[PDB]
């Protein structure tokens, strides 16, 4: 049975289209989406949830974003700029990047598409241990924007798990596919995708004409997403230790970490509700931390940061001379935007139109693949 | 007052009260194997080496703490629950301390 991947630069998919049904297929550890990550150890090698759970202990040698150096060369100005932001080294080899690790008490590299190829042999395993099934068989998706390199090294990456990529689409299209976009009535739509999840976002415009898809323009932030706004709230609780404690607990790194945990999970808990409350005991010189946040406080706080992601938005309609109004229907994927305020700013950005969101955000482009897989199985 | 509420609360406490039990034998463990190391025939130079080979086990156990204090930090009790508040404290200021001795572990090896 064929399923679809969406590989992300820090959370991977994998879906299956069966008894006509999607299912998105829970990892060893019943998350429904894998952290793209990649850890080496003196002993052995980590993929997914294990690798993640232990950056904190192993940071050098934990490799995550590869989606970001797959396909490129070294001198290319994305990875110059990334790798300036990772703990683990990037090297050249011959202008085409590796990165550097200590694995089994050796030192030893790897090129994106391999790192990448390890992450696809986990999906792969994945809906396997789901199935009970051996797969082989698969649709994986990249970036709107993605080149020929960066296309090809990542169908490479699925050569190497042992995976036979039936094709690469693009994830916007996929997303539009998830919700049948392409099977709708009347003729050219133009559709919209605002993707903000995984640390990156992408807005892009599409054309369907008699189920084809044309891209007519992307636009979009590279390194934007949920762990900024995470950020702007601990500031905000920072300062309120300071004022109500006269006490600056930022050079604690437990007490900034047991924080930003508190703030994420907060965070999840304003996009459902109007005020999250957090109870932290001794949290900074045996200081407890009681406390609480609004929705509103929490949007103020990103004020720009949300605001920000029009300045793409228009750039597209820019780029693909539509006006907000020749826009068919808006698509929204990432986990973000489940943020209310980031719905209301796009929402009415095209006057009221009503978006589609019913598909788990974090799974729509997936969900697309999947469906492309069984179509072209 | 006593509550059925705050039994349930009392038992998700009793639980992390068990994992945190788990997460000190291995301590301990790590501290036999310590004085082992210190004690034992091994040169200076592999000894100093067998030492820091311990840095992973010990990274792991305070990695593990700090789980735990995330997920003791993810509960809210009520001012009324004095005992599920009471045993959250003691628990979290144990882990702490418990934390404060990995850390003197950390300090006796792979230098300071």
């Amino acid at each position: 049975p064929a399923v679809g991947i969406d590989l992300g630069t820090t959370y991977s998919c994998v879906g299956v289209f069966q008894h006509g049904k999607v299912e998105i297929i829970a990892n060893d550890q019943g998350n429904r989406t894998t952290p793209s990550y990649v850890a080496f150890t003196d002993t052995e090698r980590l993929i997914g949830d294990a690798a993640k759970n232990q950056v904190a202990m192993n940071p050098t040698n934990t490799v995550f974003d590869a989606k970001r150096l797959i396909g490129r060369r070294f001198d290319d100005a994305v990875v110059q700029s990334d790798m300036k932001h990772w703990p683990f080294m990037v090297v050249n080899d011959a202008g085409r990047p590796k990165v550097q690790v200590e694995y089994k008490g050796e030192t030893k590299s790897f090129y994106p598409e391999e790192v990448s190829s390890m992450v696809l042999t986990k999906m792969k395993e994945i809906a396997e241990a789901y199935l009970g099934k051996t797969v082989t068989n698969a649709v994986v998706t990249v970036p709107a924007y993605f080149n020929d390199s960066q296309r090809q090294a990542t169908k490479d990456a699925g050569t190497i798990a042992g995976l036979n990529v039936l094709r690469i689409i693009n994830e916007p299209t996929a997303a539009a596919i998830a919700y049948g976009l392409d099977k709708k009535v009347g003729a050219e739509r133009n559709v919209l995708i605002f993707d903000l999840g995984g640390g990156t976002f992408d807005v892009s415009i599409l054309t369907i004409e008699d189920g084809i898809f044309e891209v007519k323009s992307t636009a979009g932030d590279t390194h934007l997403g949920g762990e900024d706004f995470d950020n702007r709230m601990v500031n905000h609780f920072i300062a309120e230790f300071k004022r109500k404690h006269k006490k600056d607990i930022s050079e604690n790194k437990r007490a900034v970490r047991r924080l930003r945990t508190a703030c994420e999970r907060a965070k999840r808990t304003l996009s459902s509700s109007t005020q999250a409350s957090i109870e932290i005991d001794s949290l900074y010189e045996g200081i407890d931390f009681y406390t609480s946040i609004t929705r509103a406080r929490f949007e103020e706080l990103n004020a720009d940061l949300f605001r920000g992601t029009l300045d793409p938005v228009e750039k597209a309609l820019r780029d693909a001379k539509l006006d907000k109004s020749q826009i068919h229907d808006i698509v929204l994927v990432g986990g973000s935007t489940r943020i209310p305020k980031i719905q209301k700013l796009l929402q009415d950005f095209f006057n009221g139109k009503e978006l589609n969101k019913s598909i788990n955000p974090d799974e729509a482009v997936a969900y697309g693949a999947a469906v492309q897989a069984a179509i072209l199985s | 007052g006593n509550s059925p509420q705050e039994e349930v609360e009392l038992k998700k406490l009793k639980h992390l009260e068990k994992s945190v039990e788990k997460i000190a034998d291995q301590l301990e463990e790590l501290n036999k194997e310590l004085t082992g190391i210190q004690q034992g025939f091994l040169p200076k130079d592999l000894q100093a080496e067998a030492l820091c080979k311990l840095d992973r086990r010990v990274k792991a156990t305070i990695e593990q703490f700090m789980k735990i204090l995330e997920e003791i930090d993810t509960l809210i009790l009520p001012e009324n629950f004095k005992d599920s508040r009471l045993k959250r404290k003691g628990l979290v200021k144990k882990v702490q301390a418990f934390l404060a001795e990995c850390d003197t572990v950390e300090q006796n090896i792979c230098q300071e």
